[PDB]
């Protein structure tokens, strides 16, 4: 259980697709309509 | 249960020293395609304000950031890339986009990260005087890699034939200059453009407009701004040394933990601010409201 | 010669703090024990043995480690470029004092790539003489001259105590230079001190880099009975190349922040089993690591 | 009755070879 | 010569790309030669 855990939160350091992998630093970085498909892919990511 | 930040602080880089942005686009001569300059801004305030005020740039795009957060932003290296070009190549200067013949002179990184500007120079580099100084490599029995010039001009073995210094047929000259005209027709005017290449890396950003610098304040989660490092946690004093390269640090979960102040040499500690969890212990609702 | 390297070719990929994890990095690495080539410029001490000079071209591939033992500033400067001739662009590095001037233009000196500092009379001792075997037309486009001023030789026979890492990598008309300095002891190959190489430099160079090349400084005391390039019985430098592969690290930080020490992917099957685990403690058991 | 915890001889022998910052990022990531 | 007959206003495809359009092979082509407006070269697109 531990060690599920300890990997759950390693995905949070992925990518996903997205040129980033923190959500203070896509909406840094690019507009709503345009941050919205990269959130939406880290978003698709991190719950599967 | 989540404790909304009470203030925004923003620390940006100290000095308010403009950035020679007017002699970028409006300057007089750009060089060739075929060698193209590198144009290094360090340490200054770029206040892209005149970058709106100045507005007749024809074609506008950008991969990386966006314009609407380019003034409230950062970077740590930028470097600008001025030429001039066909009309109908205008469109060639996009990462990936293969050119029929923009890709000998020059290419862009499909990794590219910065936003190019384009704007008709026909009132200035198209005269009487056939500006036949403006040339472009045509062939090359290979092509280039993004950021690599080829300034060398050697004789074309086409045909598969060494024709030493001699140009005839299938020997051509490769550095053959622009065709153009002034006051030509619209797909033939020369187009005046230049690129700039944020190096978003995570250094220490010296290429940004100013912002309020607020004083430090510990043990208060705040929505902090850090050359566009938008957390919202408390702040402290870290024990460990941190690097005297970047201001930025990581950790296991890629949200960052200790940073160091742009202007005080100072390091900091970032905690998301207190985090718990409610649990509405109820009794039946048919027997009670009180949780 | 040939040696094994113990302790070499590891660099911050990207500088960030990293407290105490155990990352793994893809970058252009040097594997561990490799054939990693030995270039002893020794003063050839007897009658019979041929003068040790080391000033070869070595092909570049797309990454190149360096080591230079060093205890007396011997050893200065590096050339790059496609094929140093007129038609290719050549960088350099020169090391005449603390100040570290640099350029990028092609000067063809193909014959002599050397560097001269001889044993001035006026107050002799220990004086640099020729930091200029530049014999051609610059044309050159890149420039940049650091000057801090202390001047510096300190001629003598003891051990090898000092040795910089450097790391040559090139990627989109971009060059990077990684650096770390550390007091060796052994004369006769690297020690076992581990370390990682900070970043210092880079510079936009947009050439096509395909060879290598390298600086000596050969001249004696004057009371040597001949001519004292030809004749030179005091140099001992020596400098190590490892070309760069692309590999899969691990790099294992500390407390402090620093990388102590590290494991490759394709060193061992153990290695292979430690990258794959991540972590340095593999118990009993039959692991699956590859195909 | 020697420890605060009425535990045991032997139920004192498990509980120290189990032994169960990292939580803190645990706690922190929800 | 495709690459050096280089005076393409709007150049756009939709399936393989320039860049492998040398490395690689077909079993059959047709063209459609034809003249249109100006403001009618943005509209032989797909699905426009």
């Amino acid at each position: 259980n531990a060690q599920a855990l300890n990997t759950l939160v390693k995905q949070l350091s992925s990518n996903f697709g997205a040129i980033s992998s923190v959500l203070n630093d896509i909406l840094s970085r690019l507009d709503p309509p345009e941050a919205e498909v990269q959130i939406d892919r880290l978003i698709t990511g991190r719950l599967q | 249960f989540r404790v909304q930040p009470t203030e925004s602080i923003v620390r940006f880089p100290n000095i308010t020293n403009l950035c020679p942005f007017g002699e970028v686009f409006n300057a007089t001569r750009f060089a060739s395609v075929y060698a193209w300059n590198r144009k290094r801004i360090s340490n200054c305030v770029a206040d892209y304000s005149v970058l709106y005020n100045s507005a007749s740039f024809s074609t506008f795009k950008c991969y990386g950031v966006s314009p609407t957060k380019l003034n409230d932003l950062c970077f740590t290296n930028v470097y600008a890339d001025s030429f001039v070009i066909r009309g109908d190549e205008v469109r060639q200067i996009a990462p990936g986009q293969t050119g029929k013949i923009a890709d000998y002179n020059y290419k862009l990184p499909d990794d590219f990260t910065g936003c190019v500007i384009a704007w008709n120079s026909n009132n200035l580099d198209s005269k009487v005087g056939g500006n036949y100084n403006y040339l472009y490599r045509l062939f090359r029995k290979s092509n280039l890699k993004p950021f690599e010039r080829d300034i060398s001009t050697e004789i074309y073995q086409a045909g598969s034939t060494p024709c030493n210094g001699v140009e005839g047929f299938n020997c051509y000259f490769p550095l053959q200059s622009y065709g153009f005209q002034p006051t030509n027709g619209v797909g033939y005017q020369p187009y005046r453009v230049v690129v700039l290449s944020f190096e978003l890396l995570h250094a220490p950003a010296t290429v940004c407009g100013p912002k309020k610098s607020t004083n430090l304040v510990k043990n208060k989660c705040v929505n902090f701004n850090f050359n566009g490092l938008t957390g919202t946690g408390v702040l402290t004093e870290s024990n460990k040394k941190f690097l005297p390269f970047q201001q930025f640090g990581r950790d296991i979960a890629d949200t960052t933990d200790a940073v160091r102040d742009p202007q005080t040499l100072e390091i900091l500690d970032i905690t998301p601010c207190s985090f718990g969890g409610v649990s509405v212990i109820t009794p039946g609702t048919n027997t009670s409201n009180q949780v | 010669a040939y040696t094994n390297s113990f302790t070499r070719g590891v660099y911050y990929p990207d500088k960030v703090f990293r407290s105490s994890v155990l990352h793994s990095t893809q970058d252009l690495f040097l594997p561990f024990f490799s054939n990693v080539t030995w270039f002893h410029a020794i003063h050839v001490s007897g009658t019979n043995g041929t003068k040790r000079f080391d000033n070869p071209v070595l092909p570049f591939n797309d990454g190149v480690y360096f080591a230079s033992t060093e205890k007396s500033n011997i050893i200065r400067g590096w050339i790059f470029g496609t094929t140093l001739d007129s038609k290719t662009q050549s960088l350099l590095i020169v090391n005449n004092a603390t100040n570290v001037v640099i350029k990028v233009c092609e000067f063809q000196f193909c014959n002599d790539p050397f560097l001269g500092v001889y044993y001035h009379k006026n107050n002799k001792s220990w004086m640099e003489s020729e930091f200029r075997v530049y014999s051609s037309a610059n044309n050159c486009t890149f420039e940049y001259v650091s000057q801090p001023f202390l001047m510096d030789l300190e001629g003598k026979q003891g051990n090898f105590k000092n040795l910089r890492e450097f790391v040559f990598k090139n990627i989109d008309g971009y060059f990077k230079i990684y650096s770390k300095h550390t007091p060796i002891n052994l004369v006769r190959d690297l020690p076992q001190g581990f370390s990682a190489l900070e970043p210092l430099v880079d510079l936009p160079i947009g050439i096509n880099i395909t060879r290598f090349q390298t600086l000596l400084a050969l001249h004696r005391s004057y009371l040597t009975p001949g001519d004292s390039s030809s004749g030179w019985t005091a140099g001992a430098a020596a400098y190590y190349v490892g070309y760069l592969q692309p590999r899969t690290f691990l790099l294992k930080y500390n407390e402090n922040g620093t990388i102590t020490d590290a494991v490759d992917c394709a060193l061992d099957p153990l290695s292979e089993t430690k990258c794959t685990l991540k972590s340095f403690t593999v118990e009993k058991g039959i692991y699956q690591t590859s195909n | 009755p020697s420890k605060p915890s009425k535990r045991s001889f032997i139920e004192d022998l498990l509980f120290n070879k189990v032994t169960l910052d990292l939580i803190c990022a645990q706690k922190f990531n929800g």
